[PDB]
This record gives structure tokens, sequence and C-alpha cells, in this order.
């Protein structure tokens, strides 16, 4: 509580480091004040992470592999270089699809070049042509291929570009080099943009010339929702029982043609604005399509984005938005009834990648609990800005908290709940703070729009109020 | 909708009729996915021999490996010492995927830094990364050992670790007697494994290389062990319990069972007890080195007899009856501990539970994975049990090593239709599930969609998975397990026959049809 | 017919169409059974609430009990003395029956001896079956002791088994000083437990009651443990492990744990080791007595506190978290042991797993039975994890222990829709899976029906078996298992989580249905 007493706490934990890095780590811990609209507010974001000091981001594989390409079903995502990033990242993300795994959807698989030795003297793109056939064989229902580049391919010089172009003509399929090599650029950030740019170039102009289409007035599109655990699906049918027709959902149910598709939507709903809104920006400029970003986290946001997009229409959408508003009424409204009583008041640390530090604040409102600090990954300035009018006046800020930091907040702060990812849910667990995940759900149903907030709501109270907290000390010692 | 009183999470969830129409509306609006005629008839494609032919015949492509790079194994060698902190010199990440590919695995905190090298550092070599980083590091987590492994992308640009480190201390970053050894660990190169055999043997050196000098082997009556990559607790701790069962004065090298089963007390142990600096300096001083996995300790063994000069018995991994009767006989002989009836009953019940249990095991085929040593092993206890190891594969095996499972098959009648698969990934496996179908396959939690392929053929073409390896995230705690020695086999054997007797239940579930053999005694 | 090569057993076999249609033919032959129709609306009949009533309305007949009669439970607390040989005067039959029934759990050999009585021994009063028997059996087993126990027979025909042991030793048949403790245990009073009871305190008695003059309280600093029908080998190993990794002097009386799990090697050994007669003789010396199982120990509590003067704790079955905390600090308090950080570390483990599961395992609604205390305490734990216990069966249970129970649940809000049932066999349980359908059941093989009943309405209302208890029958070695204390907790916790992940795998396993919920990590 009070700027005072965190200015002080961001100051001590600072002392560890040596003059060099606690110079640039000052930067990037602040004290949120609302209205403040910019870095003025001592927070720097989106750059190069301190070596050594165990930071929780990733890299430019990440961004496209992981979050951006992985998600398309029916098309096989090669991750181009030694096994690894690959089999790490297989089936880690839980970008939900709809599909015969292994026949015509292939999330689930981990396709490699698994680079050896040889391939790296010699580059192994001859490698790639032979296995893009190889590939083509065995899994004739692939609708498309992209190479994800790993750290060696972007060093040693492979020609992928040529290999796709060339094998792509050939075979007459749409093959996507995506440069994502894992040292270009910070974290996963720049391999979102990478990612959206290999789009553009690659898939999105596909049909341009073709306006066999049949579009619609209430044609949209549901850009940067990967489906996490069904998240894009309960969003979904929000959208379109408000008499909206939801033509592509980038990266999550998604399917290549869907994304050819989407030069036809009138309206670009954005979610996740860190990972989209390039892609977003470009099918404006472009196709003149206006984009509007949103939030489905938590029943307040929810109806707020549904009015306001329904608002971009005419009245029968509105006045259906209107109708699905007060059909869900009870619904959202008998789930705070029941859990914010168990969660009133409860302070809750938050730390994720580049959006839900701050989407997710609304929904814990809704359910009475105040969000006392939260910090992004990879989020730019821009998220920040957006983040301000979010946090409650002196709240905790911080971007690419540092493993040590991180617990240092926490043991002064003390809050009733943490929510983050994998490599931290263990660490605060061991300290006795109920700790969920808020990238994988920690594996639970669905978190956006009514039906995915009845989850979260469970899920906070269940965990935040599990009697296994209240036995971490032994009766034998106090 | 939800029912405030009894929510749906994803699972019964995306079931009701309002969503099920919403994603067939999605499909066949905007889609384009082929015909279910299409699909049903490639998938039936894919379990043919001409197929898995095909398959075999790939020499670019792998599908869904059973393997992971060398540093994953750096990594979890350097977390079996003391305060040691696995440092990564290369991109960040790796780092990330690897903290938390354990994570997943112990469900237990994994702590481990990378110097985060970007472009630039890339272009011009990280030297100040690794300055930097040390620094950084040592200030920031206070460790008292950090064991530098590396990335591909270090690997490509040739990064001199070496190099590096000295003048990284040379130039004040760090104190010039801390203790940083480092390994060169190529992604592209070998597997996970030999992350761990080439991490370990860079820090037997920088214990020993220059103070070889004092050393006298069996001077301090003890007989090193060196677990290599590990991921059972009960791995570690049986061995350990069945030494110090002989009194046999031993020193576990890399023992990370502490750091990877912290209580959960209110307090975050960042470190736990693990390998003394001093039992690494001591170590030349042992009688013998044991290496409990031979297959992927090459480098440490070389260096062992080369410049420790101590004569490492040519053990296979003391998995199964036969095996753990050797080990336990070696060690006996060489630490001049006679084995205690303590250990010779125990050897008698296994063989009792054998014996009782013999009768379902008796025929049963099998398919499994995983590394070269604990997939070797499994086969000898397999064979012992009288199953039959029909589809043998490791991903990152070799030319001598199938030779030398081809022998032990080649020893019993129950090899006889073994076939052993080098440089095999799983997608390989589900076809010769298919094609030439066994009971059950052994293996990590990857195979668990090999399940689903196969049951969507049908249900008497469904292979039921058997959990044991690396790595299982789909199950909670399966990591505390153990396959080494008695008690290993005890459990796998155990798990093995109850879960023969779970599918044939199932099988025999159908009441009026096939309930007539559902017996209450078996 | 029958392919040599691949010889189909029973279940494969009688699915060949041949044998179908002979069965087809039997049945509309010359069975005469009611039309398919007419069961299938019985069947559907069976799983109401209105069948259900009917079903706990009866007061005569018992469908499918959940216990045993008292002299099963003497013979097992028979077996836990060194070199005893348990003894049942009565009917032959009886013997037999119980040999089995342990040999089918423990898959061990089962020594008893029954003096066979018949007609004539029934009327006339088997005195001399005694006196025969009793020499006859020492000369032939050479036991050091005989522990009597009896049969309904026996029990109804007052054979004073006190007199006969006298006479048979007064007229020679066996040395006067030859230990032949007996025990009253009426099959149709209790149950095995308080056979078990029974036949403890009867030799409690046999080794104490007179001696007692020399007798001081905590003089020998050991305290007393009587585990109780115990069934689980590590039931016994983990309470031993405990006591010695506090330094406690100890005397676990009734130990057969040797018995149990005697090692096969070519050698048959019909005794093993046990608890000793001097540790019995001696007991009355100890610091206190801990009893395992309270709530079927009834009449060994009234005999240690009355003839012994131990003042016996108030302490629950050492299961789950708090009570084996509980017992600990109990133990740490009468011996003035510290809680050593080993253990003090292992309940941190526990806890962790607790918290790293806690998410599967929060609110999965479950349905049980078994021994009072075994079901009281798996109700404990099963709270602590934060699941629902809403179907607890105790057939052998009395108005007291249900009472304890319902406090229990009613100091945590997850026992809200719990309901205690005592004198209640598994067919009205069948209904409470049925009308009120939990998650899964925890208990003894006989479940196994239940499950099969609940099949056939649909997959929906299967509800999975979870074989925790006794007795388990069709799974080989599970009386290896733990419950007791954080390891048997541990294990428990792991079991329940992993079934619970199971069952999920199945209904997410139907590819392109429901496998988009089958998530690799979990
Ligand atoms: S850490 Fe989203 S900017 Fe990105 S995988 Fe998670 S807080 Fe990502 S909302 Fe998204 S589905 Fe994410 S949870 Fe933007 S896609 S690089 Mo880790
Ligand atoms: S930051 Fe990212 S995961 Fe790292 S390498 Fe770069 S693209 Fe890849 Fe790959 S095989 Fe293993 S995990 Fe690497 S050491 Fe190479
Ligand atoms: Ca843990
Ligand atoms: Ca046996």
């Amino acid at each position: 509580m009070s700027r005072e007493e965190v200015e002080s706490l961001i100051q001590e934990v600072l002392e560890v480091y040596p003059e060099k890095a606690r110079k640039d780590r000052n930067k990037h811990l602040a004290v949120n004040d609302p209205a403040v609209t910019q870095s003025k507010k001592c927070i720097i974001s989106n750059k190069k992470s301190q070596p050594g000091l165990m930071t929780i981001r990733g890299c430019a594989y990440a961004g496209s592999k992981g979050v951006v390409w992985g998600p398309i079903k029916d098309m096989i995502h090669i991750s181009h270089g030694p096994v690894g990033c690959g089999q790490y990242s297989r089936a880690g993300r839980r970008n939900y699809y709809i599909g015969t795994t292994g026949v015509n959807a292939f999330v689930t698989m981990n396709f490699t070049s698994d680079f050896q030795e040889k391939d790296i003297v010699f580059g192994g793109d001859k490698k790639l042509a032979k296995l893009i056939d190889e590939v083509e064989t065995l899994f004739p229902l692939n609708k498309g291929i992209s190479v994800q580049s790993e750290c060696p391919i972007g060093l040693i010089g492979d020609d992928i570009e040529s290999v796709s172009k060339v094998k792509g003509a050939e075979l007459s399929k749409t093959i996507v080099p995506v440069r994502c090599e894992g040292f270009r650029g910070v974290s996963q950030s720049l391999g979102h943009h990478i990612a959206n740019d290999a789009v553009r170039d690659w898939v999105l102009g596909k049909r341009d010339e073709d306006t066999t289409f049949a579009s619609t007035p209430y044609d949209v599109a549901i850009i940067g929702d990967y489906n996490i655990g069904g998240d894009a699906w309960s969003s979904r049918i929000l959208l379109e029982e408000m008499g909206l027709r939801c033509v592509a959902q980038w990266s999550g149910d998604g399917s290549i043609s869907e994304i050819e598709l989407t030069p036809k939507v009138k309206l670009n709903l954005v979610h996740c604005y860190r990972s989209m809104n390039y892609i977003s920006r470009h099918m404006e400029e472009k196709y003149g399509i206006p984009w509007m970003e949103y939030n489905f986290f938590g029943p307040t946001k929810t109806i707020e984005s549904l009015r306001a997009i329904a608002a971009k229409f005419d009245e029968s959408i509105q006045k259906k938005c209107e109708e699905v508003i007060a059909k869900y009424k009870p619904e959202w409204e008998a789930v705070v009834a029941k859990y914010r009583p168990r969660l009133e008041g409860k302070r809750v640390m938050l730390y994720i990648g580049g959006l839900r530090p701050r989407h997710v604040i609304g929904a814990y409102e809704d359910l009475g609990m105040e969000v006392v600090g939260t910090g992004y990954e990879f989020a730019h300035n821009d998220d920040y800005d957006r983040t301000m009018k979010e946090m409650g006046d002196s709240t905790l800020l911080y971007d690419d908290v540092t493993g040590y930091e991180f617990e240092e907040f926490v043991k002064r702060i003390k809050p009733d709940l943490i929510g983050s990812g994998i490599k931290e849910k263990f660490i605060f667990q061991k300290m006795g703070i109920p700790f969920r995940e808020m990238h994988s759900w920690d594996y639970s149903g669905p978190y956006h729009g009514f039906d995915g907030f009845a989850i979260f709501a469970r899920d906070m109270d269940m965990t935040l109020n599990n009697p296994c907290w209240k036995k971490l000390q032994a009766p034998w010692e106090a | 909708s939800q029912q405030v009183d009894k929510i749906k999470a994803s699972y019964p969830l995306f079931l009701d009729q309002d969503y099920k129409d919403m994603l067939a509306k999605k499909r066949d609006g905007f889609e384009e996915k082929y015909p279910q005629d299409k699909i049903d008839e490639v998938f039936q494609w894919t379990t043919t021999k001409e197929y898995q032919e095909l398959n075999f015949q790939r020499e670019a492509l792998t599908v869904n490996p059973a393997k992971a790079c060398q540093p994953l194994g750096a990594v979890l060698c350097a977390l079996g010492f003391e305060k040691t902190m696995p440092y990564v010199h290369g991109s960040q990440g790796c780092v990330a995927y690897f903290r938390s590919y354990f994570n997943r695995h112990f469900r237990e905190p994994v702590s481990c830094v990378s110097d985060s090298m970007t472009e630039d550092a890339a272009v011009f070599g990280g030297q100040q990364n690794m300055k930097d980083g040390l620094q950084n590091c040592k200030a920031t987590y206070k460790p008292d050992m950090i064991a530098v492994s590396t990335t591909c992308m270090a690997e490509v640009i040739g990064d001199d670790l070496n190099a590096f480190i000295n003048n990284s201390k040379k130039e004040g970053f760090i104190p010039d007697e801390f203790p940083v050894p480092f390994a060169h660990t190529p992604s592209f190169v070998g597997s996970h494994v030999t992350g761990w055999d080439n991490m370990f043997e860079g820090i037997a050196r920088y214990f020993t290389l220059k103070s070889m000098d004092d050393k006298v082997v069996g001077s301090n009556k003890k007989i090193n062990i060196v677990p290599g990559f590990e991921t059972y607790l009960g791995n570690f701790r049986v061995i350990k319990r069945m030494l110090s069962e002989m009194g046999v004065g031993y020193s576990l090298l890399s023992d990370p069972e502490e750091v990877l089963d912290t209580p959960a007390d209110g307090q975050f142990r960042m470190y736990a007890g693990g390998t003394t600096q001093e039992e690494m300096k001591d170590a030349p001083n042992a009688l013998n080195t044991v290496l409990l996995q031979p297959w992927h300790l090459e480098k440490t063994k070389k260096f062992v007899e080369g410049t420790w000069k101590h004569e490492v018995p040519k053990l296979n991994i003391p998995m199964g009856l036969d095996w753990t009767d050797e080990f336990l006989m070696k060690v006996s002989e060489i630490s001049g501990q006679p084995i205690p009836a303590s250990l010779t009953k125990e050897r008698g019940r296994l063989v009792d539970m054998m014996t009782d249990s013999h009768t379902w095991l008796h025929g049963k085929r099998f398919a499994l994975w995983g590394d070269p040593d604990f997939v070797m092993g499994l086969v000898k206890f397999l064979l012992e049990l009288g199953c039959e190891p029909v589809h043998i594969l490791c991903h990152n095996g070799n030319k001598r090593w199938k030779k030398a499972v081809d022998a032990i098959l080649a020893a019993s009648p129950y090899g006889k239709n073994a076939t052993v698969y080098i440089g095999k990934d799983l997608w390989h496996l589900r076809s010769l599930v298919f094609t030439d179908k066994p009971d059950f396959m052994i293996g990590n939690s990857y195979g668990k969609f090999i399940q689903r392929d196969t049951l969507h053929k049908g249900k008497e073409f469904e292979v039921p998975l058997i959990r044991i390896g690396f790595p299982i995230f789909d199950r909670h705690h399966l990591h505390r397990s153990t396959t080494l020695g008695y008690e290993g086999a005890m459990q796998i054997l155990t798990t093995l026959v109850n879960s023969i007797l779970e599918r044939l239940d199932e099988e025999t579930r159908g009441m009026q049809a096939t309930d007539y053999n559902h017996d209450l005694v078996r």
C-alpha cells in the first residue's frame, strides 16, 4: 500500500544488482498512477533482458511457432533446426482445435528437420526440400506448410525462402518461410510481428482476386484469440448469438482457408493487441477493414465489449446484443453471487505475456478482488499506456520481472493469490501462496465470455480457499 | 450457458448442442475441411504396411521425436550439484523451455539462467553476455557454483566458453576462484543425454584435471556412482538405499533428488542438497566408479579411466533381476562388502512376485521407447518376465547399442520376434503398433496420442500406454517411482500385471456379453 | 476350434460364432430366461430412488456384505506372532475358507489348522478334537505357540476352550508349559475385526494376567503398538519405519509382515518372523500402548488400561496429514523423542503433492467402504484433499463410530453432502451410486461388480472403482501398498489423482469428437 512503501520496496530489491543491472532494472519497475499515459511514469518496456537475472521471457521461435503459427489446424509446421525447440514446444500451449490429428489437423504433432551436425556445416537447405516431399507423401491432407526458423537457420543463412517458393510452385502448396530465429529480437514479441508479416506476405494475399465468397454486413473476424482451453469458442458463441458471423478466428480453431477469407470481413475484433495489431493495421490500410480492441474477461468487460461492438453495426445487431446480455445476466449474476463472497477483498498479483496482465483485471474486480500488482514479459509501452487506466493508483508495475524480483515483491506484498506461468507456479506454492496459471488456465476450461467467467470464478475460489493452504506449517513448529 | 451449481469446464461444455452446432457451421462455413470420407480413408491408409514402408523411407522429416537437445541434459546434470546454478550461454528462449519441460515432469520449481544472447550478441559474439551474465547471476541468486552449457547459436558461432569465462574472471566480473565449470552442448549433436554426459565430464575435469597429483585410487574407500540423465526420484534413492544397506562407502555424483522434491512448508528453497564440490574434488580418490547408465556416459567413461585411472566395470543399467544381481555383486566385490541378507531377501521377494504373476505376463507383446540405457534394461526385465518386447525403439540410439540389445534378445526365446529400431521417431512406432499390433506400449506421455490413434481404428486395435519413462506430463507424481534395482523391478512388474488386468476387466465388463469372464479373483 | 499359433482362452473363445449360436440355442431352448425387455426394464428399475428405498427397508436379507466373520480376524492376529500356528476349534470348512481368502489377497501361503469337528463331535462336544488336535498339531508342524479361535458351531455348543485346553495339558496331550492362548470368536457376532480383537486380547491375557506383579509401566522404555486387522504389508512397515526414524523404542504386537512376504528361493518357510512371546510377556513394562485402529480393538483397550494400567492415548488411525501429525506428536510426547527433520520434510513433501494436485482433486465426490478405522481415516484424508466422501459405508460400523465420522464431516465444508451408513451392504451402496452418482468409489474387489452394473446403464453412469482396502483379489500385489502415515497418504493421493486423469483421458480419447481436451500436460 502507498507508493512510498512500494518505491522503497523497488529500491530495496534493486540493491543486490551490480550497478549496471541495477540501473537498467529500475527503469522497468514502477508505481502505477492512472491518467499518466506514457513511459514518463518510470516504465520502459520491450528491451534487452539483462543476462543472468533469470528472466521469464522466451524466443522469437516461441512467438511464431509457439503462439501464432502453431495453432493453425490443417497446416503442418516444421520446427526447422535441431530437435529441442519443437520437442519442448510440442503440445505445451493449450491452443485447442477440432480435427483428426495426424490426417487433417496436426497441432499436437512435432514436425522437425532434426538438424544434425552435417546439416549445419553444409546447410540443410536440401534436407528441407526432401523433407517437404516426405511430408506431402505422408500427410496428403495438409493444406500448407510453414518452416519455423530456430537459431541455427538464421546464422548459417539457409535460403529457406527459395526452398519454400520452389517447392511451393512445384507441389502447388502454400509453404510459408518464417524467420523466427530465437536470438532475433528480445522475446516472443518480435516473433509475433515476424509471424504477422509472414502471414501478410505468404498467406493473406492469396484470395485478393477471388470474389466468390458470399459476404454479409455482419461478417466479423476474431483476431488475437488462441482458443486457450476453448477461449475463442466461448467468445465466438456470444458474438454469433448477437447476429454476427465470425468468418475467421486468428490462431484459434483456425484453418488456412478462413485466414485467407479474413480480408472479406466487415470488421476485425482484436482481443490480443500485442500479437495481432500488426496484421490488423495492414488489413486496414490495404483492404480498408477497420479494427477495434475488446475484452471478454469478466461480465462487465464482456458486456462493455459486446455493446461497443454491436454499436459498430445497425439496430438489429444492437437489439440482439441486449437480448444476449439479458440471457446471460442471471448466469454470471448467480456466479458472482456465489463466489464473490468467498473472494471479496482478496488481493491478487499477476505477471503474464503481453495482454492478460491488464485484461483479466476487470474479471478480478467483478469478483471483488484487488490486483495489487501486475506486469508483462514482452509488452511494449503501447500496452503499458492501456495498463495504467486499469491498475488502481499505487499498484506495482513491472516489465520483464527477474525471478528474484518477483520473489521479494511477493514477500512484502503478501498477496492472497498469484497468477503467472508454469515456471512460477511451484515456486509460490512452496511459499504457501495460492497460485493459478494464467497462461494455461492451469489446465482448466475457458475464461473468455460468460461461460468462461463461471469457470474462472470457480477456479479462483477452488485454489484461494483450498484447505491445503492452512496445512503448510507442521504443528510441532511455530 | 452454465449452471452455477454444477459448472462445466471445456470438456463437458463444448458438447452442448448450441456449441456443437456452432462448430458444425464454422467447419462447413469457413474451414473447408476435407470430407469425412477422405479423412476416414487416409486414416485407414496410415495403418497399412504400405504406409508404414513409406513412413520408414523417411530421410529428412522427423515426426514426434523421442528425444530432446543436449542442453536439457546439461541442466539436469547441473542441478545435481550443491548450490549450483545451471547457466546456459546462448538464447534465453531455450532456458525458458528447459525449465518448463522439467517443471511439468517433476511438478517442482526449476532454477536455470541464460545470459540472454540476442541479434548483435550473435553477430559480435556474446563475450559480454558471459561477463555480465556471470556477475549478475552470482550477485542475484548467490549460487556457490555456476555450470555453463550452450545453445546451438553459441555452438555455431564458436563462442569459446573457456576464453570468455577466463576473461570474465580476469576482468573482475566474478572471483577468480569461483567454480565455473563449462561444457559445449550443441543442440544438433546427440541428444539431451549427451548434454548430461558433456556437462558432467566438464565438471569432473574442472575439479580434477590439475589437482590429479595428490590423488590415489581407493584412498577414500568410497565407490563413485554416476546416475546420468535420471528423471525418477526413486531411482536415485534406491541406489543410495542399497549402497547404505550394504554398508558401502559411496559418493553419488550429481544428486538432485533434494532439489527435485523440496517440501512445501511456506518457504521456497531455490537450491537444495546435492553433490558437494569436495565430493567431486575427492572423487579420484575413490576405489572405482560405477556408471548407472553407461550408454550415455561415454565421454565421462573415457575421462574417468583416462585421468582418474579407475577401472570402470562393464555393468549394465541395474534394471531387472539379473542386472541388479550383477550390479550388487560387482559393488560387493569392489567394496568387499557382502550382500546383506536384507537385499538377498528383497531379491527373493521380487522372484516371488514374478512367480505369482508369471501366468498373466508370459506372452504379452510390448512396444517401447526412451533413452538407450532405460530401454535396454526395460527389455531385459521384460524378457525375464516372459514377455516379448517386439518393438524396441530408441530414437537416440546408436549402431553399437542396437547390437548389444540384439545380442540380449538372441539370448532368449522371448526376444525371437523383437526388432530394435534406432533413429526412429514415434510416428514410425505408430505404424508398428498398427501393422504388428502389440498388447501394450511402455513409454512417456507422448505415446498417449498413439493410443488415441489406435483406438480410433477400433477398440480391438487400441494399444494402451503404460507410462514409464520421460517425460510424463499427464500423470501427477509418477516421477517419484522407481525402475532401478529389485524395488524398481517390483514396481514395474506390478504396474504391468495390473495394466493387463485393467484392460481385461474393461474388455470383460460388458454385462451379459463379456462379463462372464469378469472374475473376482485373478 | 483353436489356432495353435494363437490360442484363445475362455474370453476370446466363447465369442466365436459357433459358440455364440450354441448359447443362443441353449437359452432359447431350455433356459426359459426372461425376455431381454423385462430384463432391461427391471434393471433400469434397480437404479431408481423408488428401488433404493425398498432396498434400504431391508431388515433380514443381506446382499453382498462388506465384512467377514470373527475367526478370520483371529487367524490374521494369530499369524502375527513368532512361530505361532492358528488353530480354529470347530468345523474344518472354515479354516479352508480362511486360508484361501487370505491366499488370494496376499498371494502367499496361509498356514492354519482346524481340529475338524464333525456330526458327533458337535453332539457330544469335541473335547477330544481339542486334545488330539493340539497334540497332532504340535507334533506335525512343530509350532512354538498355538492360538485357538472358534467357529459358530463350537460357540453354539458352548465348548469351554479353556477347560478343554487345560484338560488337554493335564492329560499329557501337550506339555503343560506350551503356550496355547485361546479366544471365543462367534461368527454371528461383530465381524472379522472383532475376531482380531478377541484373539489379541486373549493372547495379551495369556502372557500377562498372572505375571502382572513384577511389571512396571515404562520400565522397558518401549511403546507398544497394536496394528489390528491390517492387510497391507506397507502399513506395518511404515509404522516401524517412522518409529525407527525417530529412534523410538517400540514393540509392534502381532507383526505378520514377514509371514506374509516369504521370499521365493526354493525353500518354504511355514513360519516366519513375528512378535516374540517375550515381547508379549514384557509388554506391560512398556511406557504406553498405541492402538493404530482403536475402533476394533475395544476389548484390548479395556484390558490394556485395566490390567496393564497403560493410559492409552485417544488417537485416530494414523491416516492422512492431520492424524499422522497427531500420531507422531503423541508418540514424540510419550517417548520424549523429537520428530526428526526426516519426518518433518516428508510431511512437507506430502503437502507439496497435495498443492500440486489440489486442482484436480477439489470437488471430486466419492463412495467408499471397508472396516471402521480404515473408512474413518480415508474420509479424513479425502476431506484434507478437498474431495467429498458423499457415500461413507461401513457395514461393520456402530452407532458411536457413525457419530465420530459425522462430527468429522461437520468439521469441514467438504463433508456437507456426505452421509455415513452403518449396517449397510454393497447392494445398498449400489443404489447410492445410481441415485446420487459420485465420481469414483474407493473399496475392495467386491466393488468391481458395482462398476459393471453402473456401466451397463451407460458410459456416463459408470463409476470407476479404485481398489483400496480388503480384499483385493483381482489385482496382483496391491497388498504391498501403504495407507498409513505420510507415505500411505502420498500413495493414496497419487492413486486418486491418477485415477481421475485416467478416466479423463478415456473420456477425451475420442478423436475429432472429444480428443480436443486430450492434453499432453496436466
Ligand atoms: S504469454 Fe498473451 S500476449 Fe501472447 S502464450 Fe500469454 S498473456 Fe503468450 S494473450 Fe496470448 S494466448 Fe498466451 S498466455 Fe497475447 S498471444 S505470447 Mo502465454
Ligand atoms: S531460443 Fe528458441 S528454443 Fe532456443 S534454440 Fe533459439 S529458437 Fe530454439 Fe532448440 S535445439 Fe535445444 S531449445 Fe535451443 S538448444 Fe537448440
Ligand atoms: Ca511440487
Ligand atoms: Ca507369493
